[PDB]
């Protein structure tokens, strides 16, 4: 995986040049936003379960999917759906801390669409669930870091689509 | 198409339609999500003169 | 970086990052101006350190430029100074990253097999990086010299 | 698609021999059932729209699916649901006439889960709609022919599973 | 909207929008205040239009609300008035959008198949929309009535 | 695709409600901004190719991308990249006129990242070219309308990166 | 089912079915009539079992239905009775199958994680299943009550 | 501790400590005076914090002291306050050590099995230590409360 | 393993008491000596191979162990011996950074005496090698850091003997 | 307002305002920005305060929403939450005005007689405003929480 | 392991002879007892958590072993102790269903005493804990199977002591 530091290092390295100020300002901006990322990650790590709880309550509960015949009908499939949303929230927290969406398409997205197509998982329903996660964590954390979290959540949705 | 009609895209694969309409934009609120009819609360309605 | 290390370890343990790593991450974030300053100092003096350290290496150990040596030839010495520029660039990468992972992932894995193939003496490469360390430490301030020489001795320790 | 006759002919043909006595018994069993199959197909083909009307009134109408916010709300989606139930009734009649579910495996269940997941179609609600079709058809035609229809309707349901 | 229609046409042509289409969007943007006024009047008087037009419909066509009719009963009459309120809401959507596109997308495609499956007389639904047009045209100003009558007569023509 | 008016109408339809006060406020805001949107669309339709040609002059020319071994090396590949930036600018103009990114998600970003990964197109270089388009359009159009164009071009950047 | 377990145990060690497995399957077949009778009286009395057991549960544990509780409100009370009906249906499935693996595969894997996400007290759900056990055991003969209470106590053990 | 986790990472990767983590240990050492100041004020207020937090806990959740709760009786409430005192001691231990590792290896993993065998509501004791963190953040200064609240919230997350 | 702060925290936890001055004096001593330990560890990691080569030059070379028939004759054996020596140096650096020798008497001295008795490695010669390492480090890093190293190094000597 | 109090005192004395009183409006003017910030915080967070205080009030006093209680129905519960919204608006008025005079003049004179005529438990109204104070102090900073809780405690003292 | 029914089979295997009456009567006694053994095993399987809870409540609760300074003080030690008690109850259930203590002799009494001596686990505390296991099981089932449970628990006492 790559964070913003390794991203700008490899961007300098692929052209083989040293660090210029047009690259050093990227590291300065990342160190400006780092404490915001750390505090938002601490809030999300403290409140990881309740984000998923109110997200499923906002989006997936009392819908077609929990009814008999739905994809999250049995308790095994419900626990698998909660596990998937925990995966999405934790890896989006990782991407928010890194400041680069490399871990998302390098450890979540590279085959998950094929896996969901083989399992019959509703990708649009998972996208709506991740949007519910985004609204809950935006209300919980704040607008400034919630936007950065929502960028990687929409990255996860775009990889899923 | 007749002898005068340019061909046009008539049918899609489900995967292609999912790529087009499963992104963050262009996806409706009622596709795979329960829609709760939000309403002004009854106490706010009573508080309105 | 340490952010990449902590996120990778928490991912392998399948858990969120604890505050015992989050305070380390925010401390690394806050203490970045010194590493940035050392980085622009090194990339300002990127040429002269390479020139002086190459001059010192070829005067200390003339077997490198001896006939039958590994760097006998003007283009061979040019590629040797280019390798010195490469490792100085990796030292600047490690300085601006605050971690040894860029040097390890770019120019430390397979170096022993690479120079074992090419015939270039690995201890003389370590001497070259050590001489770049001495020139840079003479060129810059003492605490910053220790901070840069920390990554420099990491490189020469992985060399030998 | 394969009926019982083409299944017997296929099983003999891949052996390369003629029809032996067990093949004759299977054909005579199919010819015995063919009277009931033709009568049930005629009754369903006559009262095709009434079965869909009764099933939609039984299972889908006056619910959140046909209410605003549901997937049967918009009238193009309502007519699409009517067309889908006519599809299920007609291909279940085809599978009853054939005595085999290969027609459902080839044209009905071929990516239907992926299609419904991409569209956002409620799998649980359409399974309940096919169940209502099964109950209405079993009420209309009888116990035995209704059970014969219900085998392929439950096959469509388990394909949707 | 007409903006959506012009953007769709320009996208099909794979070009930027023609200045005639820019002037169409300009005219619609300037004239949208009157459209909002028409939609506000229909939204405010949504209940009396439905009630009076339902009474005029049931007097003109007594068969649909006599026993044996499709809308006989208090709950069936409430469902019929709910359908009329739905169509008036779609008329407000079309007035806001400036074109018949949302009306056709939400409540005209497959309406024949839907009402044929329900057994409801589509001609009597058209008569209900016609009485809603008459009551709304009586309730608003004449230019506003002429503007709303285009969308109303679109619904009439697509039902008939 | 949807514009701002179509998005408001769709939200009110999904709620099953008439146009309330807030919906009319959003409609009035769009009707207020429509003058600036029309003027910006006319300015961009005038200076269509100019934005692209100093954008590639600012971002892409005289680099290893143009030089052999680069992805924009041949005249065919150069014309392909010029056409791609023309499409990006035209669709950003469409999104700025509509007030929504629905056309960007429907007709640009669907499979665009997979297309560029299959073709080997540099994502970072393409993003920097779109940033050059954003800077030239902001310098040439104005402040608020240039900011709106920058918002939709950054949406294209977020969907592509 | 017992047939499934016997076939799986034979196939894991790659032989035909043992005489012990044949005797077990024979016992399963002979007890099939009694098991079918138990499942039949459970699904015949499925409404009164859920009603009486829900009444006894809500009398014994008023905290889950008092305000601030997980099931406070008529909708949440109906959802709790729906969950009780779901588990009664799974009990009938287990009674038909002769073992506990349909209940395990449908409603007892991830039940703790699901109800923890829901906020529901799993010990109160176990109390609900225990009241269903008592009400259903009062509606049969003694051997039938013991046989059904075996599957009920399996659900009790998996919940608590 | 964070030092022992640094050397665990170091001998897991089977080499000496990186300069980044050496400067990180330096930052931990320099901040340890502030963490020890937090330790002094917390061990000075070790009684009033736990008493006010217990009073807030019984005021929020009267069902603990009501019949049906686990902590009914003077010795039961004394043991509840003793558990809160142990967890406050563990939070002070974590503030001293710089990481959540002592809380994890003393009293935070296995707490589900602990309070399952005890019958104690895990959300109720999470609420109790949440009131502990609120009274602690009230009594601390802003930077000290911000430092301790991360470890407190880790206790909340792993004991919720 | 167990460093100084976890050691005093365990000593407090056995009695079940909060940290008082009787352990906080040692805690202040550890935090006063921490930067000395880190700088000494930096110097030792800088000169780690040179310490080993001067130690084997001053204690182990030209001896009966590196004569044929000795315990350091073959090349694999010499590589293993210098591997043990810089293992002892690096784990002594670990204990010196920790403030306690739990790592030294556990992850080095778990079965080291028994395996050296089974192999035939001379314990006295290894003790002389460790004393040579201690003299080189004391002459290279200073007096106070040298004796702090010497405490853990003759702790290693006591573990071997 | 304190300017109204000082001008009433000066007018009843038939004199001009003393320099101490001019300092009263002076300091009131200086504190006006912080008072407006507190009132704007409450106004922005209006509905959340009322909903959380209502839920916690009904949790602590289940009898008022039980059948036979004063607020059993949904409309009566809405009247409860409406009274709460009234008192929250009065608290915002008092925060803006800098004194308890608008709260007392609008909704605290004759409140006991009004709620006795309505059959409403005045102590449960006091508990409801106490829960409102708790939620406001939860989502407000501590000094501003004390500033709002002064007016909240005035309301509780007038109810009790 | 080997059951009571297989015990006489193994004894006759060693003797090289068939079943004799001195083992026939024991096998008939096992056949007479096996229904109450299997039913009491079913009862303690249903109530298995209650035995562990009451044993911890009346034996180990409020003691030196669970106060600070004890070997069962910490939460990890408590979880390990209740896991050990649950395993003891499960294997005692296995023996009382099986009619033999070979399952305890092989799958419990292999090295449990030596692991407890290695860990410093209080043997007398475990012995009074399994006395509490005896009292709770005898109270739950009755003395007729209580003495039968106490036979294998006294086998546990003799093995661990
Ligand atoms: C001379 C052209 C080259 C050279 C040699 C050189 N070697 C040493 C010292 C040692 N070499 C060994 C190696 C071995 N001993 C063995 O028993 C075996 C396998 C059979 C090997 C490979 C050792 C152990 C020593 C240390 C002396 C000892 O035996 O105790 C030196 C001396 C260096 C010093 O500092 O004393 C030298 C000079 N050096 C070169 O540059 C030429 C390539
Ligand atoms: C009233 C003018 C006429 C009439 C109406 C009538 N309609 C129904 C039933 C339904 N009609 C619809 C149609 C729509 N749903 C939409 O979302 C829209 C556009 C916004 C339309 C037009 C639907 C879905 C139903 C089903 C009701 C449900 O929600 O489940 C009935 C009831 C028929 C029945 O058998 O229940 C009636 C009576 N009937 C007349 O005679 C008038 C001509
Ligand atoms: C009743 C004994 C207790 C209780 C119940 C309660 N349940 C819910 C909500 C849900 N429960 C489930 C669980 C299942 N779905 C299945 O398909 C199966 C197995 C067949 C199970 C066990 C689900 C999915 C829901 C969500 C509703 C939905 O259909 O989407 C609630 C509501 C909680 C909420 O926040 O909505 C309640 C109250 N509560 C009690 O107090 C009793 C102990
Ligand atoms: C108080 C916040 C809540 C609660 C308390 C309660 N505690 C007990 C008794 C015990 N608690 C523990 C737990 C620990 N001991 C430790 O050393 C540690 C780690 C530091 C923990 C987490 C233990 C072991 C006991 C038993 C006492 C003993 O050591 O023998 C009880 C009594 C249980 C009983 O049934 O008697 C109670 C009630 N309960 C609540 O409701 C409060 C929310
Ligand atoms: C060198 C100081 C002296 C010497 C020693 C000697 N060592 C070996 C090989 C081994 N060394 C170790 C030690 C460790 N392995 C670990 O993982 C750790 C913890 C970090 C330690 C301390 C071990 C276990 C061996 C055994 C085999 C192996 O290579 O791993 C040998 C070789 C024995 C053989 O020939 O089989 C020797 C001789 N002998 C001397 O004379 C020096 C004074
Ligand atoms: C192998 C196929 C191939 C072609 C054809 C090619 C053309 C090419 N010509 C360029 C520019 C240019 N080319 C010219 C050349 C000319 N101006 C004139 O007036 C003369 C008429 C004419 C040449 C006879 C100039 C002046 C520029 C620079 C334009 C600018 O920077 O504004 C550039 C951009 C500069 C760069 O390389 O970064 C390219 C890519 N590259 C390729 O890989």
């Amino acid at each position: 995986m790559q964070d913003a530091i390794t991203a700008v290092i490899n961007s300098a390295d692929v052209q083989g040049k040293y660090l210029d100020g047009a690259a050093m300002d990227k590291l300065k901006s990342y160190f400006a936003s780092g404490e915001l990322r750390v505090r938002a990650a601490s809030v999300i790590s403290a409140n990881a379960a309740t984000i998923v709880k109110e997200a499923v309550a906002k989006s997936l509960l009392y819908s077609d999917v929990t009814r008999p015949g739905g994809n999250m009908y049995t308790t095994r499939r419900y626990a698998a759906c909660i596990r998937d949303l925990d995966y999405y929230l934790r890896y989006a927290t990782y991407a928010m801390l890194a400041g680069d969406a490399s871990i998302l398409d390098e450890r979540v997205l590279n085959g998950l669409k094929e896996t969901y197509n083989s399992l019959g998982v509703p990708i649009s329903s998972t996208v709506q669930a991740i949007q519910a996660i985004k609204e809950v964590t935006a209300s919980l954390v704040g607008a400034d870091a919630g936007k950065e979290m929502g960028v990687y959540l929409d990255y996860i949705c775009s990889g899923l689509s | 198409f007749g002898e005068d009609t340019v061909p046009y895209e008539r049918y899609l694969t489900p995967g292609g339609l999912q790529m087009r309409s499963a992104r963050v934009g262009s996806l409706r609120e009622d596709i795979g999500q329960r829609v709760d009819k939000e309403v002004t609360p009854r106490f706010v309605e009573l508080g309105q003169v | 970086s340490i952010v990449t290390k902590s996120i990778v370890n928490a991912d392998a343990e399948a858990r969120y990052l604890s505050p015992g790593e989050l305070d380390r991450i925010k401390a690394f974030v806050t203490g970045g101006a010194a590493r940035l300053r050392i980085a622009e100092t090194l990339t300002g003096s990127r040429e002269t350190i390479v020139k002086q350290a190459g001059d010192r290496l070829f005067q200390k150990r003339p077997d490198i430029v001896s006939p039958g040596g590994n760097a006998y030839g003007e283009e061979m010495t040019a590629t040797c100074l280019r390798d010195m520029d490469y490792y100085l660039r990796l030292v600047t990468y490690g300085v601006v990253s605050g971690d040894v992972t860029p040097i390890e992932e770019i120019g430390l894995v397979g170096v022993r097999e690479m120079y074992r193939s090419l015939g270039t003496p690995i201890e003389a490469v370590a001497q070259s990086v050590r001489e770049m360390k001495e020139v840079a430490s003479g060129l810059m301030s003492s605490d910053d010299a220790a901070e840069a020489s920390a990554y420099f001795d990491f490189v020469i320790g992985k060399m030998s």
